[PDB]
């Protein structure tokens, strides 16, 4: 069971300097004499690293009391703990740290290694108590008093302990990496007597690797377990605890760097550099040996024309009619705001087919116009309306380009076009002279010839007319039933947008390097006050033909010109 | 709301003679197609013919001959004469406007012929 | 209301020199100082372009009337006018130029444009007559005498005159690109003052966009408004026009042309290149810069052997004798050549219904094996082969599987068949104790069971011999009659063909560069007689291995060598 | 009709050597004066070819037997003949012989050739009995009795004489090649006298094409044909027959080889090159003129750490005591090795039914987490342990939803759960309120209302207990016996493995070639001792950072070098 | 050219028997099936009875007892022996080969019996 | 491993009284559920009564305001107070625990009742 500590008052942080320290064996590959370089979580050279004392004594009466905080866990951790009588124990990972999420708990007594990850309910105050026995004092007993209780333990590991016992100035320098990739909780430790050094070391020691525990759980704080040598209940002046807490711990934080590893003959690693360090350091990572960049963007800009009327999609999509598949219908929107999203995401229609153009991104472009085609098409055929493909109505009806660019639209209609005796208003062709050419649109009903004889406008043998009724019923089967639907074909041209998604403009930034997004067109740049003079029929400028130089601004009728960001 | 008005038909005895009449109106775009479909009760409609803005006609081969259609550019009307008629002909037509993709739909004219 | 005029009597044509006239900014894009190559309809340089006088006086007792034909609009037009008095007003295109057709009119009057796309039922001679105020003569009222009707209009547009006012030697020179492409009328202009040159001034003069209408019809034909400030009541003597029709109007067409533009600094086009004009202008354009491709064969040869195993269809559909309907005659058809043609041309029978291959490419398709079925039927049952039919011939006699691929054809067999005391040679089940498969041939003779008794093969009470014959007579009715029916199901495998359709050849020309496919081979090039000897098993020839220099015809065994066509 | 033979008696196999014969024109092409590589099938040169004697005499009485041994068809074959009598008349083709599969046959009377493709019944000896007239003798009418019975013919070719007519040293030979590729039956041949060779003649002679049948049969073993000129009625002493089979046919096989061809100027082939069979002719082919290799691996390697862990199963599956149907044993199965053979080939298991996957697969399977459940039921009702399924254990005990992965394994544990006075220690409900969820668990002992009125935890009318006890004896039918069942659920899910199926290693061979799979790394090379030292936590090596030099055994801790197989 | 002779006809008094002959020539493939059928002046075929390869012999009611169907393999001919004659059998009689193709008939044997 | 233990029983003339007891020890989750059952000598086990944690008591019928379960939360053991016997209660009684888990029965005590 638990027992509640005093407030932790949050003390402020103090930091300190690791001068090279955390590097650790990325793989289980031996290189001799060699010089590798490794992008990995690594611990950035001369980093600030936060320090905590196991004891504080900050108290004007003299209280002792753990500093023991719960600290985030950031893509791994860099534990380093200089002590002499063994009183941080092991450390608990996990989320939330109660019963609501699952949490991996690593603990060490005298004997061997506690692991495991259950539903764990942690106190707020975590720790062993610690008590000799009255004739040995060889070995220390510990209560624990981490949790209140535990369920759901999916693993359960014991192993020869990762501290060893330290039963005066012989303190040792504990080092662990801990990382959490993969579902695997891969922990890395190395041991190193220190001597004199209040601090973290200056030197170089490499961490071997420790364990790999396929622990599969979320990992996002962590907080450390610490051994209460004196009592809860009744608290000493002073010296009832281990001299004020002498002994402390370091923590860091490891980030995505390169690392130049120098492994020597015997397979260890002696030395490595930080490509980002320094400039000396970038050079030795570009000849890995041991002997535009500065400027980016930090707004968005985003400038489009005034305009407010809703384009009439209701009016198309919404329609109570639709044409007959040989007489296509075609409406032209433009000078109106296109709004995507109420569209993708009624989902009444069945196909959402878009070429050219991702149909997430509909309302962050803006197009010169748009074309709407209102279709009553079976189900099978369907399948026809896309580019590069054949078929009746593909090859006689309506033909894509083969680098059509828009969407194709396609959702049932049973309760709207079928009828009980078969609605026989839309008319389709079975056979043509040739085939078409896209978007071309034949509306001719001349009879055509089957045979050699001339049919001259009648019927007959080798002679029919080319329009053939369909059995729209609200009882056919899905291949037969009524689909409506619409072709929404984009131009996006070097010609000025008059549909536009549903966007909004901001202000402008001058002689300032920025992401700009002018009437659609997108770029990084800066923009500077121009002499050119644009006819008024002119939007863009390119006097290289392959870059944007000027550009006018749609709201404010000014020329401002764009040079690269990068120089 | 383009409105098709189709007129003239009736009770007549074998052989006889009737005119019936359809008007289109509304928009009714310029370059339309005027046709005219039959259908009998348990049967299909039966395109009969078809006059083009082109001024042909298009007839099928079921009444060869006998059935006219006649057209009337002033009011840009439609009158299909039809003689010589026979019980085959006993089925209720309709009048199909083309339109320019608006394609509309007539009320019916019921034609009987027996004896 | 439009007032008749007198007839145009088809004035002979004229022309005039165009030197590098009509270049239009093609893009809305500056650039300045660089040399761009752009491929768009153009108007050739130094092109003939036919010139018409507004007024023309050339009768002898000099008659004065308007010269304004309607002109064709090939792929756009130049129109230029040189005037001093605004006698010209604006056009009219359009297909049909009546209520058939949609059209746009143009006009301008003394204050402001008007455009108009509408039903018009134009007259003859469309104008405007002009009459100035009895005070102030500063401005020019304008009757409107171009449509007797409007209807259906689809587009209205006003803004500034296209022509300025002209209210004695200051002739201006107005240029006008009309382009309609997309389902947009483009219209560029360009307004000069002129001095002294009756014709077209040599010059450059680029044309700024003007306007981009939407009105998306079809223009083939355009005309010119044109304003009587005379009387066609009282036609003068002279004088009462506009000195006999000094200032006219020049009509060009543009054609699909590569120009060379060269923007200055200001960004303004000074000077272009016309690739196709001369080898000079051939060679600016290939360097950018303003300081064997002679043959291609016109006919194509196609040489294939010759036709000689062909179908005995005459012994299946000339055959003098048709299988019992229980005894259906299924020939064999395979390793030969197969004319479909012959039959569907002739097309003296009565059907041709084609499942899953079209009846008139049947000759192009080889097939591996086909099945020939012969008899008689008769024709009310004829409906009855097809597959997913039922009834008595479709569910007891010969069922045709879902998937059919083949056809099935039957003609009138009345004078064949028939005979006068009815033909009882072709017998008909009517019961069976179930249906078939596919194909199957049933030729049992078995008593059927009506009853719950047995038969023992004896009829009696509820026992019926399997066949009932058929009366057919010479007057029996055309549902009675006999139909000679043949089914060819022919079969596309993963094997190799026995049927082909009858391989058309050719003629041949030789020392031609020509297409040529001898064998299946084909190719481009020039044939000669060869002296080279082929064994008799060789076809071809390849003495470099890698082009086929010689090769046997297939129907006259000479060989002739193949030339490259390109020297 | 056809005549028994004697016995074959399996004559020895005889071979002769073929000197560059059998090049055939592989192509149709005239090229002259070239040397031409072509990859196809060919008949190695300096082959050994199995000879066989028309006529053999080898019994001690002089017993005259045709020879005719029915042959592989191995991708093509070359047969010669060198006879001066026309005893060897044609071939048969098939995979059969038989009516089951379809055969060709090519026959050579004295007139024309007969090529049949049909259901052939051949006999076991077919032959021509061949016969002079009494009075012309100058050709000789044949009998066949090569096939009892023909059905399905599918082909029919007649032609001008493969063999000429040979009517006394004046031997001939002629060869052949026959080809089956693509469903096309191609044959080539050559006829060149020849003088005093009883074998093959040493020379060349290119055998131009013959024949392609488009057969499209599979033929994979085929015969000879034989002229019969004694009488089998009356074999003579000798002399009946011709000469003891002076004549003999050679039999070899193509096989695919790449030949340099030299075409000469009139354009037939005068030599050959065989690219395969000596160093010179491999630089020939190489110069394409007249004038690491040698290692590869032939066994593999696999080593894998050892079985150390083992999966209780035992505990499960030999435990002493099984838990009541209504609070089933659940036992959770993780971070061991899990070997299913013991299970599955323990061959004392009533079922073993696997859903989602195969029961044989599962040691080579890992198994994230697996569910032990054991139990024991009624046989009757082992059925109703399977997805998908009702009854009262299905329905109220334990519910498996229909997307099982695993697998339900029971067996009659007849002598260790029945005792003699029945046991009822097994408890069973028989009503509940509502059917379960899968999964799930109701040990509750609420007494179910049967009525409407509330049973108050105490039974009465309409009121019962939940479970009723299983009458368990020795005595009882197999439908009334015990079942053990264990029902194991696995965990397939995108999270680490603590189940593995016993990773079967094998041996290691050192100093050889070989393929190696280390902790599954699969690799090529050969295996060396090495003097270097790995760190413990260290697996491979790599000292060039691309190549794995070194590698760890997992068995045993010797650390092995990995040279490229390829010097 | 495949053929059926027939023969063996005629005049016969009420009581009589009569031996018919039908021989069939030309193809006539091995699974073949021989029938005869009757007929008098104003009716259709009458069916008398049919006999396969498989030996059956298949017989209609109008005749019941009293006609038979014998076969010849070696020459594959069939034979009717028709006794205990009525004037109701009347008739002329036909061969039918059902054989597996194109279906062939006979010529004719008149067959009489009347007092 | 998991253990009841039973005891308290034995012969006893009609009338009289016992108290069997049922002590757990093992895992034994806090919800738990301790019931007592009988068994006479050729029928089945009929549940004799029920505890919960809950301190719930239930009691079957044939019973009836003779027997009472009592609970020791601190040992956590049960105690049967079996009054007014009759012959009709010879048989011997087991323990069941619910538990949450894996159940476990006990060894038996024999009750006789007779005289």
């Amino acid at each position: 069971q638990c027992v509640n500590l005093t407030t932790r008052t949050q003390l402020p942080p103090a930091y300190t300097n690791s001068f090279t320290r955390g590097v650790y064996y990325p793989d289980k590959v031996f290189r001799s004499s060699v010089l590798h370089s490794t992008q990995d979580l690594f611990l950035p050279f001369f980093s600030n690293v936060t320090w905590f004392h196991a004891i504080h004594v900050s108290g004007t009466n003299g209280t002792k009391r753990f500093d023991n905080p719960v600290l985030p866990f950031n893509d791994g951790v860099y534990f380093a703990s200089t002590e002499k009588s063994n009183i941080i124990r092991g450390w608990i990972f996990g989320t939330t740290l109660d019963s609501k999420t699952q949490s991996l708990l690593i603990v060490n007594n005298a004997t061997n290694v506690v692991i495991k990850v259950c539903e764990f309910q942690f106190c707020n105050d975590p720790f062993l108590g610690v008590y000799y026995h009255k004739n040995n004092k060889s070995w220390m007993e510990s209560e624990f008093r981490v949790y209140s209780s535990a369920n759901n333990c999916t693993f359960e590991y014991v192993s020869q302990p990762f501290l060893m016992d330290l039963e005066g100035n012989f303190k040792n320098l504990r080092e662990f990496v801990f990382k959490n990739i993969d579902g695997y909780f891969k922990i890395y430790s190395k041991h190193t007597p220190i001597n004199l050094v209040r601090d973290l070391p200056q030197g170089f020691s490499a961490l071997e690797p420790l364990v790999d525990l396929p622990i599969g759980i979320n990992i996002t704080r962590f907080q450390t377990l610490l051994a209460l040598h004196r009592s809860y209940l009744t608290p000493g002046d002073s010296s009832s605890g281990w001299t004020a807490g002498a002994a402390a711990y370091y923590v860091g934080y490891l980030q995505p760097r390169t690392f130049l590893l120098k492994y020597n003959e015997n397979g260890t690693i002696t030395d490595a550099v930080d490509c980002a360090l320094d400039p000396l350091s970038e050079t030795k990572c570009t000849l890995k040996s041991f002997t535009n960049f500065r400027v980016q963007p930090t707004e968005s800009i985003v400038r489009f024309p005034n305009i407010t009327n809703l384009c009439p999609f209701g009016e198309v999509f919404n329609a109570t009619r639709f044409a007959s598949v040989y007489a296509w219908n075609r409406k032209r929107i433009s000078n109106c705001v296109a709004d995507y999203s109420v569209l993708y995401n009624s989902a009444s229609f069945s196909t959402f087919k878009c070429y050219g153009v991702s149909p997430t991104k509909l309302n962050d472009l803006c197009f010169t116009n748009v074309y709407a085609d209102s279709f009553v098409i079976r189900g099978d055929e369907v399948r026809q309306i896309a580019p590069g493909q054949t078929g009746k109505i593909a090859d006689y009806n309506y033909k894509l380009p083969d680098d059509f660019t828009g969407c194709v639209i396609a959702w049932n209609s049973n309760n709207l076009d079928s009828k009980v005796g078969g609605n026989y208003n839309y008319l389709y062709r079975l056979f043509r002279k040739s085939n078409l050419k896209p978007f071309e649109r034949d509306i001719s009903t001349e009879i055509y010839q089957a045979g050699s004889t001339p049919c001259n406008g009648v019927e007959g043998f080798n002679c029919y007319f080319p329009l053939q009724s369909y059995g729209f019923q609200p009882t056919n089967g899905v291949g037969y039933q009524p689909y409506r639907v619409v072709v929404l074909s984009f131009e996006l041209l070097h010609a000025p947008a008059t549909v536009c998604g549903p966007k909004k403009s901001t202000n402008l930034v001058k002689n300032k390097c920025v992401n700009f997004n002018f009437n659609g067109l997108t770029g990084t740049g800066v923009l500077t006050e121009s002499n050119k003079k644009f006819l008024p029929f002119q939007q863009f400028g390119r006097d290289i033909a392959d870059t944007t130089d000027a550009v006018r601004d749609p709201q404010t009728l000014e020329i401002l010109d764009i040079t690269p960001c990068s120089f | 709301q383009v409105q098709l008005q189709e007129s003239g038909g009736g009770l007549v005895q074998a052989g006889g003679s009737l005119r019936l009449s359809c008007a289109a109106s509304g928009s009714i775009f310029s370059p339309n197609t005027m046709g005219w479909f039959r259908q009998a009760l348990g049967k299909q409609r039966e395109m009969v013919a078809v006059i083009s803005s082109i001024a042909s006609t298009q007839y099928a081969n079921f009444v060869k001959g006998r059935f006219t259609i006649t057209r009337d550019n002033t009011k840009n009307t439609v009158h299909l004469q039809m003689n010589s008629l026979i019980p085959e002909d006993t089925a209720v037509y309709y009048c199909y406007a083309v339109d320019k993709s608006q394609d509309y739909w007539g009320q019916g004219t019921q034609v009987t012929v027996s004896s």
